[PDB]
């Protein structure tokens, strides 16, 4: 819909950085379910549990059949691969989720839901309005354009009785940008250190004597340093992820964004009688703010008393 | 547009939904894989250390797989991707039973239709201003048809028993997939101890298979849990709000202390459950509506449409 | 589209059950393509065709390739495995497309969808007539809302003389659900007796010993269980499928549809000369009665001839 | 662009008919593209090209290794495989593709498309005209409606100087029909004498023996008694296909479509000077009446000249 | 959209002809990337770099691994298999893209594509004037119609003025046709040239010796009478498509397009003063009457002044 | 939308060979993730870490099992095959997805995006505008066009005194077109440089002797020569890209695009007192001039004083 004038730039490229991470996590995800796999070799010469590492050349013979070769890699990539390694596409997708549930919280939730979508509808509907132009211009008026003004000053006033004494909408924006940037810094944490455990090369000592002959196998896992790279780039990513959040909670407590002052529009405009507004809908006119100023200016002459004496003489002397 | 009668409990439950159907679709995907399970048999017949030639050919070690697979795996290991479909199914189905009944759904049409009315009408803040031409027409209009909404929703009781019944069978559901789930979780491992009798076929009696996908659906299983345990909760909550204040009145006694008229009514049944539900939703609506249920108020309007024309 | 309104509540749930009926269809087609197959090892001691079944334990040597092992699976796989294991998931794609084409049918066949189209339209079209509003309220009448009312009046008689002729949409709607309910019995009888031979062991002797060796072969078929439970779940759609076709049954023969009495309306409204209809036009009110009988109710204020004569009365007043 | 009106019963079971077949060959196709293939194993004992066929039972060794038996395969696949078993779906692909061509070809056909949209433009214009359910019920008429009621007749009559000439729409559906039913012959003669030719089993004859040491091979073709279920299925669909174009041959064998005669219409309305069409005007009316009476009923009053005096007279 | 009046019949059987061509293009690559390979087994007895191709029958025993094989297909594959066959359908899809790019340049250049849409709005909006219907008929004028009408012919002038100045269109479609015909001809050069390459035998001399113990192999090449029949089925629809464009240039020589003739529809018509367009206006005019005459008709009246001047008589008597 | 306005020529064209060289990043990294593998046969005659290369012919056993010749390719794979053969479809496809970014930058930056948006619908609200029509043709006026026409004059007034002030939009085209000929020199660069390094038959030597038995190994990667005709392909589309990126930036240069002069569109048409616009207005109408001059034009007569006091003298005689 029309919400796109409630997303500022860092909500924008939070969302796409947010769609180029489920991109890896699907990505990721794919070639794990689809290709992840451990080559395992024994190793033919044992000391205390650590391969020895010791006419012309021939091939080592190991014995083994192919299914003997099959379980080694399943049990050597079961007890023996680490846990990053194997979920981080699921750990990913976990963490992109969240963090899209977290960005479009607010448009679900009914209580601010409904609070938005009014601020937007008559936001656009003031915005499109010919009065708009025709006071911020400053008697020739359309009939139905007569009672359309007037109807919307009167719906401009219901809104402003009806939104201005909650701050439901700026508390739960403060919210999802806290955890935004909390569930940041544990990703942040918690994949810089257990980057460095997704390795080529996996030793395991499995015990599967029994079944197979050997305790210790030397194991290469393929798709291993391709994932070093992913979660690299994942890493990049999140990291802007939470330098945006950073900036957001920044131009959330800079100022007071539950107060909003007409000050310069009445500078500007002639209407001095506009006054300063508080709560959600100083913080929503900020959002707005982010997006184009314009849409306030627009906006400030339906939030007038004089504007409404004046919108009434004249329909008066249209009628 | 019935998204006004939707609670959060509802929406939270319907994205719990769709969460738990891509779980469910993941592991039949996961399912789908032609390697499942990997068997050798038991006793087969710097130290240099040599590999046990279990002495079978490819095809004996597939129809090991097959047989242990078939006959050696839980049937939970197995199924459970196919379950979490069908509950989530029933869920999605069960959900939105309230919403799509032939009978409920006009009546929360009209519901919604005459309070959107409402919260566009002018007369409603026009009364307000009363209490604190064309016009009063369609204020006289619309409230003839506020009473038409009192004399054909308030009779009836469908819209609260229905909800109820479809609460109780989520909460049923949830309680019996946390139950069997909870209690067979148990049986996806990794490690299983196979035997059949297949020693005629293969030479062996007893073998030891590994389950690939045993930790993945181990995972799965217990997302699934922390999804339905969510899931439960929500609507245990949804059941305390439905039965801890009596949902079949609403007393409008906060509008009679806000609002100066006395008149205005205490409406009941179905008219009271949805207000709840709007009251869920926005509570301004059914402050702004009161002023349109109330008689002497309409007397008010009348007179002073009697004096404007 | 707007064929909703003539849908029942039983053609609603018939298409969700072929929609899941055809999702088995796909399922196990695919499972059938890709991963269906036979894993045949041969018995070392056969006696009279079949198998006898007679220090540490070691593997049988049978001294076959791969590829032997490959000819002896094909080979029992298309003699020794049952036709109905084989292909359960096309049977149940052909059934689900001959549910599908004949429960949409009318919707296709041009003598039956003129009809149709032409009642839709024209009782849409009455609904949302501003003389239906003021009818059900028994004044202000647009000259376009005027003539629309008197235009569309006329266009409700011209439909009732061009449709009260036949009767060909119910009984086209009667052959379908007679179809739908014996093809029901049939896919029953002949699914449920045949649902046992989709086993999982399943002994094959199919006489290739100059090619392989051996006779008889003990072959283990592993998409059988879940192919049985498929087709377990595929009856129980079918039954609750043929149920609700008899309820259609049921409601076509509790009553005769070809004569809709207009009593309860007729009685309610002031109109009480709305004459009963007959043949197609009965059967589509009959219908329009299961989804709405509000359609109707509006439908009805529209034939009465003392509504002729009102609104004719009420248009010759604005005139 | 609503040419359902254009499509009578048959058009309609053919476009169903011809959509099952595409389902036939994607299928097909995508089983021979990803699992056709052929189990080869070669005879032992050899008699003048051919194979013999002669306590415990031990498995025959052929020495031979796996890369041996897959050329062994491509070979006996290539050169000994009837082809039908090998190209049946690209062939039901080829050939209901030229079906659908033929269906739709008069739809896509610029001189034929424009002639066929300028007349469904216009017939839907005179089913919803006023003036239609007017005459149709017989003077009262605004001034509005009696001016695009004047407007839709002189429409009418230059787009039936202009369409009345020409009968190329006519020519093309009857080309389209017999170019159907002749391939509709040729598919079931050639499909039914070549399908017995998909067998499961398969003795080849490819003379490797220099790279494999044996000549006979004895092959299983796993994906050819599907296939023969595929085919002897889509033989059915062919079948229907060509009785319905049968019919539709018969239609426009019946009686001639370049000539329609509003003598019913004519004769139960109260205008019975109405002049009969002729040529492509002709040929589509009839096909409107195929698909319902009424359209062409309808159309009926905007032709005569006593309803253009009545017309004239009444908003005079 | 509404361009498909300015594609003809020879537009419109490219299009259609290059959609199966990219079919063709899209089934063998998919077939080549997944399919295409070679099975080689060497020649156990060879004279002089060549094979010599010389008590039941007994396998030949190569004592060859599996990876030995395989590294001797991917040899073979490199070294011998021609280039045609192996790169055959990127070819195809390569041509077709330059194909559809040649086709559809002139709608996506704005150069012509701005003139194009100019010339297709004001035609189907001259053609939705009822005053085309009230001339070739030829007072019953309406006020606003008329305005519309004066509107629509001081459109009509100002939009000849603005493109019969230049020439664009026509060069860039002349190009166009001349750049896909020599395509044509080099595509049907060298396909069939080389169509002879993809053989299903082929033996390959590639000296691995060293590696495998063999110098010469023979080779097998599955997708190669299937990478035969496809290429003689693409160089069919190349001559269908080379044809066409032969057509389309002998079209665009026969008479000169940039100088168009009223002659026929001025000398049927009352008015005789409607002026002989030229240069981009004739050529647009062209590709119209390709499609269908009855518009160039309906544009003639608006292209006349006569009609101007009694649309101006009737406006007249009309205030 | 309405946005092919702003995107001239070259934005058209980097557009369409960014899709393609996307479709190549998806093609060559599906062949990655599927095929892409190494065949290594190892070396019997060794020379200090270097292959020696030294009746019937019989194969060389090398006494190698699967799964010592899968970890053999695994280990050559990962650490003697060019880290460019493995992830050129990934470079490919981040190079894209950043040019992607970069062209479409300036839709999705709210600053710009909003501002974008504003001119786009003023512009084309002038191109339609009815007193347009009437303006370029030098009476009657319908009193809905009248207040429209002024409404649009007193609203083109507004626009330019919100627009006129700054030069976002242009600075932020001229950043993107600098990063996107940047680097398209640093691919160009390292592309070129790194092109070689795809090579069919690579040597590795990765010290395995302890597990496999050999030390040297001659590996052959199937993906090679198709990945080259990738790569010299992309090299080629990314020439192009370049090649337009440069003449965009001399467009940007050649003249000073931040002082649009309407000297020739003043001087065609009577009015002559079009005032040169400034910064972002002249950025905005020097891209519509590139798509369609005759748009500017349409608009000229909204900027124009004279064409104003025509209006106001019209509109009093009216009114
Ligand atoms: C022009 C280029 C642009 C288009 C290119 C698109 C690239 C598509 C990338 C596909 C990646 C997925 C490949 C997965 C498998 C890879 C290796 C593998 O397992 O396959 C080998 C093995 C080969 O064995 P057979 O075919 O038995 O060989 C003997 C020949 N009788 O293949 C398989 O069995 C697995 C096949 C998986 C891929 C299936 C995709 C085939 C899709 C068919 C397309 C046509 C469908 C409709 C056609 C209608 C009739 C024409
Ligand atoms: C986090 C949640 C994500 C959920 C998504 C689930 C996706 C489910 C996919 C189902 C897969 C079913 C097919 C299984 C085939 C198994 C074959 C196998 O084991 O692999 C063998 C072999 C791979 O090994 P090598 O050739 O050594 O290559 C690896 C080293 N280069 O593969 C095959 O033979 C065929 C593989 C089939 C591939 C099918 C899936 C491919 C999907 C492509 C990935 C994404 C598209 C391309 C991305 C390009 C960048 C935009």
């Amino acid at each position: 819909p029309a919400y796109r004038i409630l997303k500022p730039w860092w909500d924008v490229f939070t969302d796409y950085i947010s769609i180029v991470m489920l991109m890896i996590a699907v990505f990721g995800g794919t070639l794990q379910v689809t290709q992840d796999k451990m080559i395992c070799l024994p190793c033919k010469w044992v000391t205390k549990d650590s391969c020895n590492d010791s006419t012309g050349p021939t091939g080592i013979k190991y014995d083994l059949d192919r299914h003997q070769y099959n379980y080694v890699d399943a049990v050597c990539y079961e007890n023996r691969l680490h846990w990053f390694a194997k979920y981080f596409p699921y750990l990913v997708l976990l963490h992109t989720l969240i963090f899209l549930a977290c960005s479009n919280f607010w448009f679900k939730f009914p209580r601010t839901s409904s609070k938005l979508e009014h601020f937007v509808s008559i936001l656009l509907k003031c915005f499109d309005s010919p009065w708009t132009t025709r006071a911020l211009s400053e008697g020739v008026l359309d009939k139905k354009e007569g009672e359309q003004a007037k109807a919307l000053f009167e719906k401009v006033k219901k809104f402003r009785t009806h939104v201005e004494e909650g701050d439901i909408v700026y508390r739960l924006y403060m919210r999802q940008t806290i955890i935004k940037v909390i569930k940041f810094a544990l990703i942040i944490c918690y994949t810089v250190y257990y980057v460095h455990n997704i390795k080529f090369d996996v030793d395991c000592t499995v015990d599967i004597e029994s079944l197979t002959g050997y305790r210790t196998y030397r194991c290469a896992h393929p798709l291993a340093t391709l994932f070093k790279i992913l979660a690299s780039f994942y890493i990049s990513l999140v990291i802007f992820y939470g330098l945006i959040c950073m900036y957001t909670l920044w131009w959330m407590l800079r100022r007071s964004l539950k107060k909003y002052s007409f000050e310069s529009i009445r500078e500007e405009s002639s209407y001095s009688d506009i006054p300063d507004v508080k709560n959600d809908f100083a913080f929503m006119l900020h959002l707005i703010d982010q997006y184009d100023p314009l849409y306030s200016k627009r906006f400030a002459v339906f939030l007038s008393e004089v504007s409404e004496n004046k919108l009434r003489q004249l329909n008066l002397n249209n009628e | 547009a019935f998204r006004v009668l939707k609670p959060w409990w509802d929406v939270f439950t319907d994205y719990l939904s769709v969460a738990m159907l891509m779980i469910g679709v993941f592991g039949c995907t996961l399912q789908v894989m032609q390697d499942k399970i990997i068997c050798l048999p038991k006793r087969v017949q710097t130290v240099e250390m040599k590999g046990l030639k279990t002495d079978l050919d490819l095809q004996q070690y597939s129809f090991i797989n097959q047989m242990c697979y078939e006959r050696a795996l839980h049937w939970y290991a197995k199924y459970f991707p196919y379950l979490v479909l069908i509950h989530t199914l029933v869920f999605m189905l069960c959900s939105n039973f309230w919403f799509k009944f032939p009978g409920s759904s006009s009546k929360i049409e009209h519901f919604i239709s005459i309070l959107g009315k409402c919260f566009d009408s002018p007369w409603t803040t026009r009364a307000l201003s009363e209490v604190s031409k064309k016009e009063g027409e369609q204020a006289k209009a619309l409230f003839e048809k506020v009473k038409k909404f009192r004399l054909h929703v308030e009779e009836g009781d469908i819209l609260y028993a229905m909800y109820v019944r479809q609460t109780v069978l989520k909460v049923i559901k949830f309680l019996i997939i946390i139950a069997y789930n909870s209690a067979l979780v148990s049986k996806v491992q990794f490690t299983v101890d196979c035997n059949v009798d297949i020693q005629d076929m293969t030479g062996y009696k007893n073998f030891s298979c590994n389950h690939t996908m045993a930790h993945l659906f181990s995972k799965l299983s217990f997302c699934y849990l922390c999804f339905v345990s969510i899931y439960g909760l929500t609507c245990l909550y949804t059941l305390y709000w439905l039965f801890y204040r009596s949902l079949r009145e609403y007393s409008f006694e906060y509008v009679r202390q806000e609002t100066g008229i006395d008149d205005i009514p205490d409406v009941k049944n179905d008219f009271a459950f949805m207000l709840h539900m709007i009251d869920q939703y926005d509570p301004l609506y059914s402050k702004r509506f009161a002023v349109f249920l109330s008689e002497v108020s309409e007397n008010k309007l009348k007179q002073l449409n009697l004096n404007n024309e």
